[PDB]
């Protein structure tokens, strides 16, 4: 009579549970404290200055739907008669439009940052916001056929695999192996080879601790996905019969799946860590929240200053003397003698300006970026503007705005002149 | 704002000895490079010395490199220019200021033809 | 959770070519399993087995082991 038998979990299960309920509450408590204090550094006591702060926000949004799941998931383990068959559907919804969604923005990470320093295209705010609305309309008609046939069938909330035809988990483990691994593990990495082999022959200040930047993103993410979609492939490969496998085989590779599984949650814990506590722009912002023998690269060389009546105008002029191809944003800083220093122009390479209170009305900022020069017209002087005026860059990835020049000097005022000799 | 104010003056033959005081009032003047400049009467603008926020920075002018020096002290926040063996070419109203111009970085170094903007009343020295 | 890592207690991986009808004892439809619909038969035995549930000589054994199994009726 002899024949295959029904192979058992049963001690499998009861030994994966502690390990997966651990996790779900370490995951769930980092997740969503790293997640917030992304958003909360972003927005708090200050605006989206760039494109990436836009895409950065809505990746710890996914991030967020994601983990505030985990509690209602570890409810579900806990007692399997606690999720009805309707919250299952809705709570598996919230999984798979948060997930593709994080993959989606990860990738846009990687496509923003690569159309700005190759191609020279730089997204303004207004835009990046547009693009978030893109990416989650297509992550939720992308995820539809993944959360739609999952049904609480015997007690136990599975893919209705009596509804399907006998190929569709064959299919839905090869989409979701390309698509939510090899497709945007491609994109990612041929964008920061692409990034990184350019800006290493550059001038930039920052040039290593970039393309180190750039490697961890790509390391953390295989080396948090792979060991799951790994196991998906000898999974696939069991069920499209190309290997054998016996009753031991299948419980090993069960509970790989489990571990696996656990394993990858945690990559959305790591996603603040990744882009952008990761430059010291948000360093020092978030400290300020929390409340606790030669010359060296490129240097910012400054022209335009003078002496003009009150009611004058002048032009300043700043620029990059080397080959840098990171900076993103420049703009313009005065420190007047005994007084502290304060933004009075801002501009990015998008378009978007930001003016001081003072001066808005009197002074335009203008750019060029194929030049990376900035100019500052500055009409209808006053004798407050008497300062010595600095010029600033901010950079990319790193987040540096170490970029300053030596400063010149603007008076305005009845002055006198004594020609001394 | 900061306003200057000399308090240096008097009527000597050449020979004398005077003591140009010039105190600031407003600001404390440990970062602005202050000069003198003297006027004769009927006579065009002409600067005599100048120091800066630097140590090793000064300057005199050609005709009284040496007969003159200044000295910046933070007591009372007031620079000081000894007058020594005075000459008659020496008359002239002499007024204290600030020099806003070549500021290499960090400190103003003392340059030739300087705007001057915070200046006193001025102060008769009569030789 | 992701796909193929639900927790089920019950897999089968192939299916009895025909089980006699006078050697079973009792068919249980699945708890909880993973793959498609799957009867367990438990022979006289007590060893199980995987049956598919769309067969002809499968649907007459579940009328048979049903009638059967009803205590006392
Ligand atoms: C840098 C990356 C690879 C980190 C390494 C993660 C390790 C633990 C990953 C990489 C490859 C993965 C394996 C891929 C294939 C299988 C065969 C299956 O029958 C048991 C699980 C097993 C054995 C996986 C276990 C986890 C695994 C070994
Ligand atoms: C960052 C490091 C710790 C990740 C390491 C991955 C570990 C925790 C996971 C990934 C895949 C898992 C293995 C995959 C499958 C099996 C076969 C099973 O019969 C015994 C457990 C065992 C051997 C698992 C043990 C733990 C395991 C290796
Ligand atoms: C089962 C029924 C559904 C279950 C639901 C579980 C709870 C969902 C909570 C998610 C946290 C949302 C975090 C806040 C996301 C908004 C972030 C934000 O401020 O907006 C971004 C901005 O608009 C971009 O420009
Ligand atoms: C609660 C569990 C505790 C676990 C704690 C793990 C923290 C380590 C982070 C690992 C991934 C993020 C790595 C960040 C990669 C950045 C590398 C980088 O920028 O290099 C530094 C630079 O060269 C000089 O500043
Ligand atoms: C087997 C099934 C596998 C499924 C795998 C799915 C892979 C999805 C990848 C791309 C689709 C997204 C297309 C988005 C097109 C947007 C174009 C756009 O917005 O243009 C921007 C412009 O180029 C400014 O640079
Ligand atoms: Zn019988």
């Amino acid at each position: 009579d002899e024949d295959a038998t029904p192979c058992v979990f049963t001690d499998v299960l009861n030994q994966s549970k502690p390990v997966t309920l651990f996790l779900y509450g370490v995951v769930f408590l980092f997740g969503s404290i790293g997640n917030f204090l992304v958003i909360f550094t972003i927005t708090w006591r200050r605006r989206i200055q760039c494109s990436g702060d836009v895409y950065f926000i809505n990746l710890a949004a996914a991030d967020l739907l994601f983990v505030c799941t985990l509690p209602l998931w570890m409810q579900y383990l806990l007692d399997h008669n606690s999720l009805a068959s309707v919250p299952c559907t809705l709570l598996t919804a919230c999984f798979y439009v948060a997930m593709f969604a994080s993959l989606c923005f990860i990738t846009e990470i990687a496509l923003d940052r690569y159309y700005a320093i190759v191609y020279m295209r730089y997204r303004p705010v207004k835009q990046a916001c547009l693009f978030s609305i893109f990416w989650w309309i297509f992550a939720v008609i992308i995820a539809i056929p993944h959360f739609m046939v999952v049904t609480k069938k015997d007690n136990q909330c599975m893919t209705d695999y009596d509804y399907l035809e006998v190929s569709y988990p064959i299919i839905l483990n090869v989409e979701l192996m390309l698509g939510a691994f090899v497709i945007p593990l491609s994109v990612i990495s041929y964008c920061y080879y692409r990034i990184s082999r350019i800006v290493a022959v550059s001038q930039s200040r920052h040039k290593g601790r970039i393309v180190r930047v750039l490697i961890a993103v790509v390391l953390v993410f295989i080396i948090f996905w792979l060991p799951y979609h790994l196991t998906l492939f000898v999974d696939t490969l069991k069920l499209l019969k190309w290997i054998s496998s016996s009753c031991e085989f299948e419980r090993s590779l069960k509970r790989a799946l489990i571990l696996t599984e656990s394993l990858a949650f945690c990559h959305c814990c790591l996603n603040p860590l990744l882009y952008v506590f990761v430059g010291t722009k948000f360093r020092q912002e978030l400290h300020c929240l929390l409340a606790e023998p030669r010359g060296s690269q490129v240097q910012l060389v400054e022209s335009g200053g003078g002496l003009v009546r009150p009611g004058g105008s002048l032009r300043l002029s700043c620029a990059a003397s080397g080959s840098i191809f990171t900076i993103y944003a420049m703009g313009w800083y005065r420190q007047a003698p005994g007084k502290q220093r304060e933004l009075v122009a801002r501009i990015t390479f998008g378009g978007d300006t930001n003016y001081a209170d003072s001066v808005k009305g009197r002074f335009t900022i203008s750019r060029d970026n194929a030049k990376n020069a900035v100019y500052l017209q500055m009409n209808s002087l006053k004798p407050e503007d008497t300062a010595v005026y600095y010029c600033n860059a901010e950079e990319t990835i790193v987040e540096e705005a170490d970029y300053w020049g030596q400063g010149t000097q603007v008076t305005v005022s009845s002055r006198a002149l004594e020609v001394l000799f | 704002q900061l306003q200057l104010v000399e308090s240096g003056g008097g009527l000597v033959q050449p020979g004398g000895s005077l003591r140009l005081s010039c105190a600031a009032s407003g600001y404390s003047l440990e970062y602005y490079a202050i000069g003198w400049f003297r006027q004769a009467p009927g006579k065009e603008r002409e600067g005599v010395s100048c120091i800066s926020t630097s140590v090793g920075s000064t300057k005199y002018a050609d005709s009284v490199k040496g007969r003159f020096t200044i000295s910046r002290d933070n007591a009372k926040n007031t620079v000081y220019l000894q007058m020594n063996s005075l000459k008659p070419e020496d008359t002239a109203v002499y007024y204290c200021g600030a020099d806003l111009s070549t500021f290499y970085g960090g400190n103003y170094y003392c340059g030739d033809r300087g705007i001057y903007d915070y200046y006193g009343q001025g102060t008769q020295v009569t030789v | 959770l992701l796909p193929h890592a639900n927790y089920c207690a019950i897999t089968c991986s192939k299916m009895t070519s025909k089980i006699p009808v006078a050697l079973l004892i009792h068919y249980q439809q699945n708890q909880a399993s993973c793959g498609k619909r799957a009867i367990i038969l438990e022979t006289r035995q007590h060893r199980l087995f995987c049956a598919d549930p769309k067969e002809q000589w499968v649907k007459d054994a579940m009328q048979h082991l049903d009638r059967q199994a009803a205590a006392l009726t």
